[PDB]
């Protein structure tokens, strides 16, 4: 009687199953399906993360059931119908039905599926999905992967005056990206695990969400994202203290490079080919007239590219110092930064061969990157 | 290969 | 006396892709492969060789100075693929290595003692003949998928290239299915039968299928232990042959049948693939419940569920189904073995000839009379 039955647009179900799949990364994972009040609610969870998604469907009968996430994902992606019927048939299973094809998936008791934890938040605020995607995109790549340094295995989400900021570091580089809030929020500082950051970023970037807003609710132990009303993610937070990164930002520089971003990234990538693992270094030999990007690989060879001074936007190179500077970097850390912001030009602020480079993008005043050099 | 002044690790 | 040439970058990239492809082997990292570069008489010859294969490719270049050198295949490949120039200059500078020079960039790759790189094996052929690349690609495409992967039956780990009267034939079997594909030769060739290893078959197929070769001819020269392909004059591959005998497959082709299915090929393949989703490893099986009025394709997966698709009799080409029997037949197959056959031949329809639930199915495509496939059933 109270068995779930609904008709759903296949493309929409496929999108939801994609998000439900990636958060529990598989054969043991179950997805809860709940048809109520004109919508289907799809829930996925593990020890760290809980995702609830609601999509509009034609609810023929209200009810709930749970099935294998992977099997449901694999099946729906291969049905050709533009709409599917989902019907809980009891001992027969959950029936997924198109025009000519029927799959029965065995169900597991809904009583075995946990409800989303309650949160009683200490801070609550809303920002655009465009702004939130920006700050995660600009910081997720420089998270520490060293699972021992647990306080660095995520992004540091914090308030500074009216700025909502994300910072990340792995010891070799620092990334900072922020957006101005209109409201006066209490100062907080929490560390969002890498996986949660990756998953929420894909959610806000979805075409249905990117032009809308995301509500953020948090306390010391958990954070809740409500993305465009119908998608809710609850994540644990890392118990740790993020370092005071403010002292890591260079306050002065003795030379400045302005260069076409894509030209610089492509040249670094080309020259880095010759290097060997654990010896990943490219040398930037900077002068007013030319930049030489070079590298060596033991028992492989060496490589050099020359970039000439140019005021043409597509090949732009300007280095306004009489002194030459030869400074080395891990090419991956430069490439990560150059890929993170879509900009014609990039600015690099230097001191000596041992001091970090400050990297900025001219039209992007709320993104800052610091990268340490290597000796070359 | 110098690191930031993080004091566990550097 | 040292190599110096100018080469169109795109053609060098293409050649390095084949040089990379052919030397890949199990637990052999592509960092060890070396490539010999020989500039002479207006051409660059690129030679790659491992324990199993030799590949020589010639491409037109501007030879400034004739010479030879050897470098890492993977390093040369990875560099040339990232250079934006339409032409590159390659110069062996001696102690500093091979210089690869574009407009703004210079790579130096260390060279290896070029006396260390072996020259191609000579072959004294027992048989030699030419066929079109299109014809050769067809017979390999129709048989490479049913080569055995079981190394304890190494004689089945390749395609059996053989002559039957004026027919040049490829056959393969893994004990579960048999694939046979042939082409008529104009000349009468001395009878032979040799076993081409799977990797060699896959690599020569890619070469003959290249846009620059697919419309031209391939010469095949063989004896009892090696086979040489000369594809469109400028690409030479030499391969070992597997020492073995190939079974007399002719006795395994059903000579009679009691029912026949004619069905739209793509419709059938798509349905098998969907229904197979519910199965698990070690019971990969779909059941065909055949009748005049409908075909039901079904499957079960332990602790997963089950699935069923219904195909209705139809005379429309795009959904064609005809099973001209008063009796019903319920017979099981590994879905992969059916899908492999259905994907091998581009055809609107496919024919399946059945006997009882334990007998093999014979699969033919109506406009393709020189391709034959046999698949044993499984219990369902």
């Amino acid at each position: 009687h109270h068995m779930l039955k609904l008709i759903v647009e296949t493309k929409t179900l496929v999108q939801s199953l994609g998000f439900a799949s990636s958060v529990v990364e598989p054969e043991y994972a179950n997805i809860k399906l709940s048809a109520q009040d004109g919508n289907l609610e799809l829930s996925s969870t593990n020890m760290d993360l809980y995702l609830s998604q609601k999509i509009a469907v034609q609810v023929v009968s209200e009810g709930e059931c749970t099935v294998s996430t992977k099997t449901l994902n694999d099946i729906v992606r291969k049905l050709p119908d533009s709409e599917l019927t989902l019907t809980d048939l009891g001992t027969t299973g959950l029936e997924i039905k198109g025009k000519n094809c029927k799959f029965n998936l065995f169900t597991l008791p809904v009583s075995s599926f946990p409800a989303m934890d309650s949160i009683n938040p200490e801070a609550s605020f809303k920002i655009s999905c465009t702004d939130f995607a920006k700050i995660i995109e600009s910081t997720k790549f420089s998270i520490s992967l060293d699972e021992t340094r647990y306080n660095l295995n995520g992004v540091y989400l914090h308030i500074k005056d009216k700025e909502f900021c994300s910072a990340s570091t792995d010891g070799h580089r620092l990334s900072i990206s922020w957006v101005t809030l209109e409201k006066q929020i209490k100062n907080f500082g929490v560390i969002l695990p890498q996986k949660s950051a990756e998953e929420i970023l894909k959610i806000v970037k979805d075409p249905k969400n990117i032009n809308e807003d995301i509500e953020i609710l948090l306390n010391s132990n958990k954070i809740k994202f409500i993305c465009n009303e119908n998608t809710i993610m609850l994540s644990k937070l890392i118990d740790g203290t993020f370092p005071d990164y403010s002292t890591f930002i260079p306050e002065s520089s003795s030379s400045k490079l302005v260069i076409n971003r894509k030209m610089f990234a492509d040249s670094i990538e080309r020259i880095a080919i010759i290097t060997v693992e654990k010896f990943r270094a490219v040398k930037l030999s900077l002068s007013r007239e030319t930049l030489e990007i070079s590298a060596v690989g033991e028992a492989r060879g060496n490589a050099k590219e020359v970039i000439n001074s140019s005021q043409d936007k597509e090949s732009f190179y300007e280095y306004n110092s009489d002194e030459s500077l030869a400074i080395g970097f891990n090419p991956q850390y430069l490439e990560d930064v150059l890929k993170a912001v879509k900009s014609d030009l990039v600015e690099l602020y230097f001191s000596d061969v041992s001091a970090p480079v400050l990297i900025k993008f001219p039209e992007n005043p709320k993104d800052i990157f610091i990268v340490l050099p290597v000796k070359v | 290969v110098p690191t930031l002044p993080l004091v566990p690790x550097g």
